[PDB]
C-alpha cells in the first residue's frame, strides 16, 4: 500500500494554464447560484436549497454554515468538498487563532487560512 | 472552595474568589467559574494554570463537536474528554474540577479529580475548603430542593470555606443552570469581606521622589515627511 | 520522624514614640490551613511597664514569656524590689534565648516599654538571642509586608523635600500616639488582605509613665 | 470491600460505597459495580482513576466485539481486563472482579489481582476490607445456593468487611445477573449494622 | 578556578584570561589560550567545564566564519553576542547543557565603538564597561568600580588590568599561572606579549 | 539552585484615572554578586508594556519571543495588539512549556486604544492569569510590594500623583530585598503619551 | 521519638450560656483496622472537668493514670479537697500543658491532642486545647483532628464570637454537637457510630451520657446513584 | 563586611550594618562592633547571636582579668579566651568570624582574627566579605604603612563602600573606629545611600552606575 | 494466630505453633502459651525474643508479688505487662494477650497491642493471622458458652487463621483455665483442616 | 592544601612548611608559621583541620615543656615522637578526633644523630630520611628518592629542599605563598631567612 502518489497532479501546461484549477472553476460554474450583499449595518448571504428528492428532508442539508459566531459561509459547486472545508475552517479558527489570542479571528484572516488549505490541494502530492 | 448542588429543575455551582501563592493572597477577586459551553460550566481547584488550560481546551473541542453534530453539547461529553486528558498526564496536570450543566438529557453534576477519576452526586465540594463546605451540605441538604433553597445552600457552603479555610476568602461567585432556561452567571453574588476606610491618605506631595533623568518614549511608528 | 516545631502564624508590630511605646499583634492562631482561635492574646503585660511578644511556634513563645515573667519575679526578690529597666530586660531575654542555642525557641521576640530617661523603647530578638534596640519592628509571617511601610511612613525613608529634587531629606519627627495607632491599624488591615495567617482581631498595648492600657480592633475573618 | 458469588440462577456482585483520600471519605455513595456489557459487570478496587479508565476501555472493546461477533463470553471480558492489567502492570494499581451470566455457561466469576493474573473461582472477594472476611466467607459459602441465600451471604459478608475496615463503609450495593435480567439492590446502614 | 576579565576603554576592548588548565589537584598546562577569534574585530574568551569550553567556542567560531564568507560582511559584536546567547539559551533545556561562560570583546566598525558582552552558561547577557566570570569577578568588580573611567586610553586600561591581576595573585588561593592579554580595536586583534 | 531567585529583580504595575503605571529595578546578579545595574525588565510592543522578573536568560528569551509574535500579529491583523489580547498570548505561550517552564513572573500594563480603559494583569510561570483592578506585583520582593501597594494605593489617582505612589512602593520594597535595587525606572502611560523616569536610590 | 499505634480520632466541644459540652467516639483504631470499640476517650476529673483525648491510646491511658493520681495527691492533707481547694479545670489543664511541652522538649512526646472542658469556681466557662508539641489555645469552639476541619465550621455558626455565648442555650448547643458527630461519621474513615457526650453546667453540674448512637442519617438518595458518569443502569 | 587594618597611626576598624535572613533584609542598623573595654574592640561576622553573646561574655572575662591582676588584659590573652571557648563548641554549629583589636604597651597595636572553627591568627589586615575572610583589603592598592589618620579612616570607609555596593548581603551604614594609645575613638555612622552619591561625585569613581 | 475466650467456667487460651524467619519455619511445634502464674497465662505474638524476655520478667514480678501479698489478680498481671510494654515502646515489638481465672472475678481477658495500651474484653484475637478471622469471630462469639462450645469456637477460628496466613501453621495448642485446674489440649492438622 | 616537608641530612633536620592559611576560596594569611618548638632540640610542623592543628601542637608543647621543668632533662626525639603518636592514637576513637598531621624534627644529644618522624592523624608513625604530608607528598618523595644522599650536608639539604619547593610551585594547582625553613642541629633550632 502506502500513498505512492508523492507528485503534483496539478501542473502548468505549455500555455501557462493550471488545468485542474480551470476544471475546478468549471465544476463551480455548474453549481447552484449563491450571492452576498454588504449593507452599512450588516451583510446578507443567500442560496437555493436544490432538493435532490421531495422525500429528502432539505432542512437536514445546511448550505449556509456558521464558521464563528460573527462569520458565515455559503458555496457554489461540489457540496461534499464544501462540508469538509467547513469542518477544517471551524477547526483552524480554533487551533491557529482562538487557542493563541483567546478571541475569534477577524474575517480576512480566517478567509486567509481557508485560502491556504485550498492552495495546498493545488500543489501537494 | 467550589461546590455543586443539584435542584428540582437544574444544577447550581459556586466558588470563592481567592488564589494563593504559598501563604500570600495573589488575587482577592479570582474567577474559578469557567464556561465550557453556554449551558455547561465547571468550577476548578488545584493548579490555577492547569484548571484554566484544561477547561479552555475541552471547551474548544466541545464547541467543534457541537458544530459537527448540530447538537447542543452534553455534560457526559465534557466529562469524558476531561478525564481521558487528565488520566493521560497521570495527575501531573493538577486540575480538580466540579462539572455541572443542563443538556437535552437533563441536569447533571459531576466532579473530576486530577488522576482522571469522576463521580456522580446531588451535592459535591472540592479544594482546601471542601471539608468546611461538605460539613454544611451534609447538615442542610435534602431531596427535592427548590432553586432559591439550592442557591442559599451553595453560597452558605462557600461562606463556610471563606470563614474557616485560610486557602479560601473574599466573595461568592454563583452560576445557576435551570432546564429550558439560559444559565445565569452571578459574579460577586455576595460581598462579605469589603475592606474598611484607611486612617490616613498616603498620597505624597509632588516632587517627593528624586528623579535622575526624564525622557519621552516613542510608542508611535516611523513618521512621514 | 517526630518534628518538635510548628508554625502558629500571626504578626507582631512594635513602635516607639518620644514618651510612649506600642506593641500590637493579631489575635489569630492557625496550624496549616485551619484556624485554631480567632482571639488568643500574644502581647502580654510582664510588669515594670514591660510588654513582651514571642511570635512563631506558639508553644516556644508561651514558654519564653513564662520564663521572662518568672525572671521579673526573681529580680524583685533578689534586688530589693528594684524596677527592671527595658535594657536589663532585653539582656536577660538574650540569655533565656541563647540557653536553648542548640534546641532553639522558634519565635521572633519584641518587647516595648520606656527607657530610664522616660523615652519610648522597642527591642527585637532573633530566635537564638541576637538583639538590638530600634524605633520600629514588625515580627512574624507578615513582617515582610509591614516593615517596608514602617520604613517609609515612620522613618520617612525615600521621601525628600518637594522642590529640592532629592537634595534634602524629609525631616525626621516624633509621631503622636494617635498617629502611631493609625499606622498600626493601617499596617494590620493591609497585612490581613494579603496574608492568609493574619486576621480576626488586633490587640494593641500602649505603654506610658501612667502605665499599660489595651486597645482592641476587629480584623477581616476570611 | 467487593465480592462476586455464583449461585444456581446466575451470579451476584456486591460492593461498599466508600472512596477515600487518606482518612477523608471523598464519596460516601460510590458505585463500584460497573457495566462492561448487558450481563457482564465488574467490581472495581484500587485506584478510582485506573479502574474507571480500564472499565471504559473494556466497555469500548466489548461494544465493538458485539457489533462484529455478537454477545461476548464472560471469559472473553476477563481476558480483555487481564490484557490491559498485565501489559500496563508497571503504571496501574487496579484489582478487578469480573462477573457475568451466559445461558450456556450460566454464572461465572473471574478475579484479576495487581500482577494482571486471572483466576476463575466459584466466588471471589477483593479490596482492603476483604482480608477480614476470608475466614467467614470460606466457612459459609456453598455451591448452588438460592437467590435469597446468596443475597444474605453477601449482605452478612460485606457487613463484617465494613465494620472492621476504615476504607469500607456507606451502603451495600448489589447487582443480580440471571436469565430473568438485571436487578439492583441497596441495603442501608440501619439494616446491615444490626445483623 | 579560571580567570577571564574584560575591560572596555575609550577606543578598544582588552581581555585577560588565565593560562592554567587544571582538573582537580593536577595542572594539565600553564600556557593555555582560552580565546577564539570569531571575526577580524570580534574576540571571545571562555571558562567552564572541560571539553564543553573549546567545543562551544570552535562551534561558534565556525558559524560566524560561515556567515562572513556567505555575506562577505562582518557581523556586528551586538549581533555575534545575540547569536552566542541564543545558542546557550537553547542548551540549558537540552539533554546535556554546555557548561561554558564567555566574554565577547568586539570593535563595531559602523559605530566606531568598542563593546564588551558578558554571557553565562544559562544565556544571561549584559553589555558592561568591565566584566569577569567566577571567584575573580567578586574582587575585580570592586577594584574596577573605583578606578575605571570611561574615557581611558588603551595604555591606562592595561595598567588597571595589570593591577587587577597582581591583586588577584595575592588574594586568590589557586595558582592560575598568569594571564594572556589581547586588545581589540579598529586595526584588529593583537596579543600584548609584555605582562 | 532555585531558578526564580538566582538573578533577582522586581516589577510592579498600578491603575489610575485614565492612566496606568509600570516600574522595575535595574539589578542583575549571580546570587550575592551584582553584575549589571542597566538590566531593564520592562519591554513594550506598540502601546502594550510587559515587565518580566525571574531567570534573566528567560526574561531576554521571552522578550525576543513576544517581539517575534507581536510583529507577525501586526503584519497579519494590520493593527497593534491590545493589552487584553496580549495577556491571552502570554498565558498560551507559558502553558505550552507546562512540564519544562520558563522561570519568570510576567506583568502586562497598557490602555485599550478603542475603549480607553486602563488594564493590568500578572501571571505565574506556567501562565495562570491574575487580572486585578488595583495593582500587580512580581519578583524576589513580591511580599514587600504587596505590603507597600496594599497600604499606599487608592483608586482614581491622577497621573502625576500615581507616579509618586508607584515610585515609593518600588523604592521602599527594593530596599528590604538583597537581590533588588541598583536603580529603578517608572513608566507613566496615558492614551497617547508615555513618560519614562529613572529614580535616584541607594546603590547597596 | 516514636509512632502512634492504637489511635483515637476527633474530640469536639463548645461553650454555651451556662457551661460547656464535649464529645468523642468510642473507637480505638489500629491503622485502617477498627479494632477497639467501647474505648472511653472522655475522662472526668471530679464534678467540674472532663478531659477529651485523641491520638495514641497507650499515651491516653498513661494521661488517665496521671489525672487519677492528681485527684489522690490533691486530697492529701487537704480538708477542703471537696470544696474551696478542689481541682479547677484551669489547674488540670496547666499541669497537662506543662507535661506535654516537657515531653516534646526531650524529643519523646505524648502523641495526643487534648481538650480540657469545665466550669470554674466563679461559674466561668473553661475550654482550652493542648497537643504533643505543647501548643495551647482557647476559642468558643475547639476540635482535634478531622473535627478541626468539619466540626468547628458548624459549631462557629452557633457561637461565632464571645458575645454569642450568653445567647446560646444548652438545648441548641447539644443539638449542634450531636449533628457535628453525624457529619464526622459520614466523612471520617476512622470514626464510629457509638460516642460519649459530657455536659458541665454551672447549675445542674456534670451530666455524662454513654452509648449514644448517630441517628436520623440520610442514605436513601444512594439508590438513585448509578456508575461514575455515563452508566444509566 | 568587617575590615580591620594596622598602620603607623594605630588600627582602623570599619564594618557595615546589614543583617539578612536568606534574601530578607532584617536590619540596616545592626552594630557589628562591640566595645569590650576602652582599649579593646571586637568585630562581628557570621551568626548575629553567636557573635553578640560570646563577645559580650569575653568583655566579662576581660573585666575579671583586670580585677584579679590589676592590669589591662593583653589582646593576645583576650583573643585566646574567645578562641579556646569556641573550640569547646567546635562541630556544634557555632558560626563566628571575628577580629579582636586593641593597643597595649606590651604588644602595641594588635589585631587577632578568631574563627568558630577554632582558628586564631595575628595579622596587620583582616577583611570578612560575606562568607569570605581575607588577609588583604577589598582594594589594597591605596594601602601604605605611613598614612594620615583622617586619610586612613577614609580608606576603611571607602573599602566598606566598595563591598556594600557589589555584595547584596552588605549595606546599610558604615561604622568607623580609630584605635590608638589611651583608647579607641568612634568616627561616626555613615549611611551608604548618602555616602555612595557623595563619594561618586567627589572621587569620580562608580562610573558604571549613572546618576 | 493467638486468641483468649472467656466462657461460663473460666477462660481458654489458643495459639498456633509456627515461628518464622522470612518464609522459613524456624520452629513448627512452638508453644506460644506461657505461664506467668498458676492460673495466669499469656499468648505471645510479635518478636519471639521480646515476648520471651517480657514473659520472664512478669513471671519473676508475680512470683515476688505472691511471696509478699498472695495470689495476684489477672488485672495486676496485665498491669505489669503494660508497664514493661509502654515504658519500653521504642525498643519492643510485642503483642500479648493476658488470660487468667480468679474465683471472685472468674475468667478475664486483657489484650496489650504495640503501643502498650490495655483493653479488657470478653474475648481477644492477635497475631498476623488474626486479621482473617475478625469477621468470623464477631459473628460466632456468644457470652457464657460451655467448655465444649468454646473449644469448638477456638478450633474453628484458628483453623481459618492458619489456612489463610503463611506465618500461622502447625498444631493448635490450647490451655483451659477453670476452678477444676489447668488442662492442655493439642489438635493436629488431620483434625482441624477437615473442619 | 598545606605543604609540610622534612629532610634529615648528615648532622641536621630541615623542615619546610607553607605560609598560607586558606579556608575554602579565601586566603586568611600569607605569613603563617605552622611550627611549634617542643624542646630546645625538637621541632614539630603540623597541617590539618582549622583550630585542631594549633590546639594540638600547643597542647603537646605544654606537656613536653612540663616534663623538661620537672626532670631538668630534655626528652629524646624518639620519646617525644612516641608521646605525640599515642595522643593521636587516643584521639581517633574519641568523640571528636584531632584531624592533625605532624612532622617531628629533632637532634638527639645522647646519640649525636638527627631524627625525622612522620605521624598522621590516626597515630601512624615512621622514622624517615625525608617525609611530607598531603598532595605534595607524591611529587617530592620521588624527586628526593633520586637526589637525597645519606651523608649530605645542611647546605646540600637546603639546595635539594629549594629545588622541591620550586618544582612544587610549578606543579601544584593551589598557591601556598612560599615556605618557612627551620634547621634543627646540636646548636639548636634556627630559621633560614633567605629562601
Ligand atoms: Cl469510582
Ligand atoms: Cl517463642
Ligand atoms: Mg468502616
Amino acid at each position: 500500500m502506502t500513498d505512492r502518489y508523492s507528485f503534483s497532479l496539478t501542473t502548468f501546461s505549455p500555455s501557462g494554464k493550471l488545468g485542474q484549477i480551470d476544471y475546478a472553476l468549471t465544476a463551480v460554474k455548474q453549481g447552484v447560484t449563491s450571492l452576498g450583499i454588504k449593507a452599512t449595518n450588516g451583510v446578507v448571504i443567500a442560496t437555493e436549497k436544490k432538493s435532490s428528492s421531495p422525500l429528502a428532508m432539505s432542512e437536514t442539508l445546511s448550505k449556509v454554515s456558521l464558521l464563528t459566531p460573527d462569520i458565515g459561509a455559503v458555496y457554489s459547486g461540489m457540496g461534499p468538498d464544501y462540508r469538509v472545508l467547513v469542518d477544517k475552517s471551524r477547526k483552524v479558527a480554533h487551533t491557529s487563532y482562538k487557542r493563541i489570542y483567546g478571541e475569534y479571528p477577524p474575517t480576512k484572516l480566517l478567509v486567509s487560512e481557508v485560502a491556504k488549505i485550498m492552495q495546498e490541494a493545488t500543489q501537494s502530492g | 472552595t467550589i461546590v455543586g448542588v443539584k435542584f428540582n429543575n437544574g444544577v447550581v455551582i459556586a466558588a470563592d474568589t481567592r488564589s494563593t501563592q504559598g501563604p500570600i493572597v495573589a488575587d482577592k477577586n479570582c474567577a474559578k467559574l469557567h464556561r465550557i459551553s453556554p449551558k455547561i460550566w465547571c468550577a476548578g481547584a488545584g493548579t490555577a494554570a492547569d484548571t484554566e488550560a484544561v477547561t479552555q481546551l475541552i471547551g474548544s473541542n466541545i464547541e467543534l463537536h457541537s458544530l459537527y453534530t448540530s447538537r447542543e453539547p452534553r455534560v457526559v461529553s465534557a466529562l469524558q474528554m476531561l478525564k481521558q486528558h487528565l488520566f493521560k498526564y497521570q495527575g501531573h496536570i493538577g486540575a480538580y474540577l466540579i462539572v455541572a450543566g443542563v443538556d437535552p438529557t437533563g441536569s447533571h453534576l459531576f466532579s473530576i479529580h486530577a488522576h482522571g477519576s469522576t463521580d456522580v452526586g446531588y451535592y459535591l465540594s472540592l479544594g482546601s475548603g471542601s471539608l468546611a463546605a461538605m460539613a454544611v451540605l451534609e447538615s442542610h441538604w435534602k431531596q427535592d430542593l427548590t432553586k432559591e433553597e439550592a442557591i442559599k445552600l451553595a453560597s452558605d457552603a462557600i461562606q463556610a470555606g471563606i470563614w474557616n479555610d485560610l486557602g479560601s476568602g473574599s466573595n461568592v461567585d454563583v452560576c445557576v443552570m435551570e432546564i429550558g432556561k439560559d444559565a445565569e452567571y452571578l459574579r460577586n453574588y455576595l460581598t462579605p469581606n469589603v475592606r474598611e476606610e484607611k486612617q490616613k491618605s498616603y498620597k505624597f506631595p509632588r516632587g517627593t521622589t528624586a528623579v535622575l533623568k526624564e525622557s519621552i518614549v516613542n510608542i508611535c511608528d516611523i513618521q512621514e515627511e | 520522624q517526630f518534628n518538635p516545631y510548628g508554625d502558629n502564624g500571626g504578626t507582631i508590630l512594635g513602635i516607639a514614640g518620644e514618651d510612649f511605646a506600642v506593641l500590637a499583634g493579631d489575635t489569630r492562631n492557625i496550624t496549616d490551613y485551619s484556624i485554631n482561635s480567632r482571639y488568643e492574646p500574644k502581647v502580654f503585660d510582664c510588669g515594670d511597664n514591660i510588654v513582651m511578644s514571642a511570635n512563631g511556634f506558639a508553644a516556644d513563645g508561651d514558654a519564653l514569656v513564662k520564663r521572662f515573667k518568672n525572671s521579673v519575679k526573681w529580680y524583685h526578690f533578689d534586688h530589693n524590689d528594684k524596677k527592671l529597666s527595658i535594657n536589663s530586660a532585653a539582656r536577660n531575654i538574650q540569655h533565656l534565648l541563647y540557653g536553648k542555642r542548640f534546641f532553639p525557641y522558634y519565635v521572633h521576640t519584641i518587647i516595648a516599654g520606656l527607657d530610664e530617661d522616660g523615652k519610648g523603647a522597642v527591642y527585637s530578638f532573633d530566635p537564638v538571642g541576637s538583639y538590638e534596640r530600634e524605633q520600629c519592628r514588625a515580627g512574624g509571617a507578615a513582617a515582610s509586608l509591614i516593615m517596608p511601610f514602617l520604613d517609609n511612613q515612620v522613618n520617612f525613608k525615600n521621601q525628600y523635600e518637594p522642590g529640592t529634587n532629592g537634595k534634602v531629606k524629609k525631616p525626621l519627627k516624633y509621631l503622636s500616639v494617635e498617629e502611631v495607632i493609625k499606622l498600626v491599624r493601617d499596617s494590620f488591615t493591609s497585612a490581613t488582605e494579603r496574608h492568609i495567617q493574619v486576621g480576626d482581631g488586633l490587640e494593641i498595648l500602649i505603654v506610658t509613665k501612667d502605665g499599660v492600657r489595651k486597645e482592641f480592633y476587629e480584623l477581616k475573618r476570611d | 470491600s467487593i465480592m462476586a458469588v455464583t449461585f444456581k440462577d446466575g451470579v451476584i456482585l456486591g460492593a461498599d460505597s466508600r472512596t477515600t483520600t487518606g482518612a477523608y471519605i471523598a464519596n460516601r455513595v460510590t458505585d463500584k459495580l460497573t457495566r462492561v456489557h448487558d450481563k457482564i459487570w465488574c467490581c472495581r478496587s484500587g485506584s478510582a482513576a485506573d479502574t474507571q479508565a480500564i472499565a471504559d476501555i473494556v466497555q469500548y472493546h466489548l461494544e465493538l466485539y458485539t457489533s462484529q461477533y455478537g454477545t461476548p463470553s464472560t471469559e472473553t471480558a476477563a481476558s480483555v481486563f487481564k490484557e490491559l492489567c498485565y501489559e500496563n502492570k508497571d503504571n496501574l494499581t487496579a484489582g478487578i472482579i469480573v462477573a457475568g451470566y451466559d445461558d450456556k455457561n450460566k454464572g461465572e466469576v473471574y478475579t484479576i489481582p495487581l500482577g494482571g493474573s486471572v483466576h476463575k473461582l466459584p466466588y471471589a472477594i477483593a479490596g482492603s476490607g476483604s482480608t477480614f472476611i476470608y475466614g467467614y466467607c470460606d466457612k459459609n459459602f456453598r455451591e448452588n445456593m438460592s437467590k435469597e441465600e446468596t443475597v444474605d451471604f453477601i449482605k452478612h459478608s460485606l457487613s463484617q468487611a465494613i465494620k472492621w475496615d476504615g476504607s469500607s463503609g456507606g451502603v451495600i450495593r448489589m447487582v443480580v445477573l440471571t436469565a430473568a435480567g438485571v436487578e439492583r439492590l441497596i441495603f442501608y446502614p440501619d439494616e446491615y449494622e444490626q445483623l | 578556578m579560571d580567570i577571564i576579565l574584560g575591560i572596555r576603554v575609550q577606543d578598544s576592548v582588552i581581555l585577560a584570561s588565565s593560562k592554567a588548565v587544571t582538573r582537580g589537584i593536577s595542572v594539565l598546562k600553564d600556557s593555555d589560550d582560552k580565546t577564539r577569534q570569531l571575526s577580524p574585530h570580534t574576540l571571545m574568551s571562555f571558562a567552564g567545564e572541560a571539553g564543553d569550553t573549546v567545543q562551544f567556542a570552535e562551534y561558534i567560531q565556525a558559524n560566524i566564519q560561515l556567515y562572513s564568507i556567505r555575506e562577505d560582511y562582518e557581523l556586528s559584536p551586538q549581533a555575534v553576542s545575540s547569536f552566542v546567547r541564543q545558542e546557550l539559551a537553547k542548551s540549558i533545556r537540552s539533554r546535556r547543557p554546555y557548561q561554558v561562560n564567555v566574554l565577547i570583546g568586539g570593535y563595531d566598525k559602523k559605530k566606531n565603538k568598542p563593546e564588551l558582552y558578558q554571557i553565562d552558561y544559562l544565556g544571561t547577557k549584559v553589555e558592561l564597561p568591565y566584566g569577569a566570570h567566577g571567584y575573580s569577578g567578586f574582587y575585580t568588580f570592586s577594584l574596577l568600580d573605583h578606578h575605571y573611567r570611561p574615557d581611558m586610553t588603551t595604555e591606562e586600561g592595561l595598567d588597571l588590568l595589570k593591577l587587577c591581576v597582581q591583586e588577584l595573585e595575592k588574594r586568590m588561593p589557586m595558582d592560575f599561572k598568569g594571564v594572556i592579554v589581547k586588545i581589540v580595536d579598529k586595526d584588529g586583534i593583537r596579543q600584548v606579549d609584555d605582562f | 539552585s532555585d531558578p526564580s531567585s538566582i538573578n533577582g529583580g522586581i516589577v510592579v504595575a498600578m491603575t489610575g484615572k485614565d492612566c496606568v503605571a509600570i516600574a522595575c529595578d535595574l539589578r542583575l546578579g549571580s546570587q550575592s554578586l551584582g553584575v549589571s545595574n542597566k538590566f531593564e525588565k520592562i519591554f513594550h510592543y506598540g502601546h502594550v508594556f510587559l515587565g518580566i522578573t525571574g531567570l534573566a536568560t528567560d526574561v531576554t528569551t521571552l522578550n525576543e519571543m513576544f517581539r517575534y509574535k507581536t510583529n507577525l500579529y501586526k503584519l497579519k491583523e494590520e493593527r497593534a495588539i491590545e493589552p487584553e489580547t496580549f495577556t491571552q498570548l502570554v498565558s498560551s505561550s507559558l502553558y505550552e512549556r507546562r512540564f519544562g517552564p520558563y522561570f519568570v513572573g510576567p506583568v502586562v500594563a497598557g490602555i485599550n486604544s478603542k475603549s480607553g480603559k486602563p488594564f493590568i494583569a500578572g501571571f505565574d510561570l506556567i501562565g495562570c492569569i491574575d487580572e486585578a483592578k488595583d495593582f500587580i506585583v512580581s519578583g524576589t520582593a513580591s511580599d514587600q510590594l504587596f505590603g507597600m501597594c496594599e497600604s499606599l494605593y487608592e483608586p482614581n489617582l491622577e497621573p502625576e500623583d500615581l507616579f509618586e505612589t508607584i515610585s515609593q512602593a518600588l523604592l521602599n520594597a527594593a530596599d528590604r530585598d538583597a537581590l533588588s535595587g541598583w536603580g529603578a525606572v517608572v513608566y507613566i502611560i496615558k492614551k497617547d503619551e508615555v513618560v519614562k523616569r529613572y529614580l535616584k536610590m541607594r546603590q547597596d | 521519638t516514636q509512632q502512634p499505634i492504637v489511635t483515637g480520632t476527633s474530640v469536639i466541644s463548645m461553650k454555651y450560656d451556662n457551661g460547656v459540652i464535649i464529645a468523642a467516639d468510642n473507637l480505638g483504631s489500629y491503622g485502617s483496622l477498627l479494632r477497639f470499640n467501647g474505648v472511653e476517650r472522655l475522662i472526668p476529673v471530679g464534678d467540674n472537668t472532663v478531659v477529651g483525648i485523641s491520638g495514641d491510646i497507650s499515651d491516653m491511658q498513661h494521661i488517665e493514670r496521671l489525672l487519677k493520681d492528681l485527684v489522690t495527691e490533691n486530697a492529701y492533707d487537704n480538708p477542703l479537697a471537696d470544696a474551696e481547694e478542689a481541682l479547677e479545670p484551669s489547674y488540670i489543664f496547666e499541669y497537662l500543658a506543662t507535661v506535654m511541652y516537657q515531653r516534646r522538649s526531650k524529643m519523646n512526646p505524648l502523641w495526643n491532642a487534648i481538650i480540657v472542658a469545665g466550669v470554674q469556681s466563679n461559674g466561668d466557662q473553661f475550654l482550652r486545647y493542648v497537643n504533643l508539641l505543647g501548643v495551647t489555645y482557647s476559642s468558643p469552639t475547639l476540635a482535634t483532628g478531622f473535627g478541626a476541619h468539619m466540626a468547628n465550621p458548624l459549631l462557629r455558626k452557633v457561637v461565632d464570637r464571645e458575645s454569642d455565648i450568653p445567647k446560646t442555650t444548652v438545648q441548641v448547643a447539644e443539638e449542634a454537637i450531636v449533628n457535628a458527630m453525624r457529619v464526622l461519621y459520614y466523612r471520617d474513615a476512622r470514626s464510629s457510630r457509638n460516642f460519649s457526650l459530657a455536659i458541665i453546667d454551672k447549675n445542674t453540674g456534670l451530666t455524662f451520657k454513654k452509648n449514644l448512637q448517630v441517628e436520623n442519617m440520610k442514605w436513601d438518595f444512594a439508590k438513585d446513584i448509578k456508575g461514575y458518569g455515563t452508566q444509566k443502569i | 563586611t568587617t575590615l580591620a587594618f594596622r598602620f603607623q597611626g594605630g588600627i582602623i576598624v570599619a564594618v557595615d550594618s546589614r543583617a539578612t535572613a536568606g534574601n530578607w533584609v532584617a536590619s540596616q542598623t545592626v552594630k557589628k562592633v562591640i566595645e569590650i573595654n576602652p582599649f579593646l574592640l571586637g568585630t562581628m561576622a557570621g551568626g548575629a547571636a553567636d557573635c553578640q553573646f560570646w563577645e559580650t561574655w569575653l568583655g566579662s572575662q576581660c573585666r575579671l582579668h583586670e580585677l584579679r591582676e590589676k592590669e589591662r588584659i593583653s589582646v593576645a590573652a583576650a583573643s585566646k579566651i574567645l578562641s579556646n571557648l569556641v573550640y569547646q563548641y567546635k562541630g556544634a554549629g557555632l558560626s563566628m568570624g571575628t577580629m579582636i583589636c586593641g593597643y597595649t604597651r606590651k604588644e602595641g597595636p594588635t589585631i587577632y582574627y578568631v574563627d568558630s572553627d577554632g582558628t586564631r591568627l595575628k595579622g596587620d589586615i583582616f577583611c570578612v566579605v560575606s562568607g569570605q575572610t581575607f588577609a588583604y583589603g577589598v582594594l589594597d592598592s591605596n594601602y601604605k604603612w605611613d598614612l594620615s589618620v583622617e586619610d586612613a579612616l577614609y580608606l576603611g570607609k571607602r573599602s566598606i563602600l566598595a563591598a556594600a555596593h557589589r555584595d547584596a548581603y552588605s549595606g546599610g551604614s558604615v561604622n568607623l573606629y580609630h584605635v590608638t594609645e589611651d583608647g579607641w575613638i568612634y568616627h561616626g555612622n555613615h549611611d551608604v545611600g548618602e555616602l555612595f552619591w557623595k563619594v561618586k561625585e567627589e572621587e569620580g569613581s562608580f562610573n558604571n552606575v549613572i546618576g
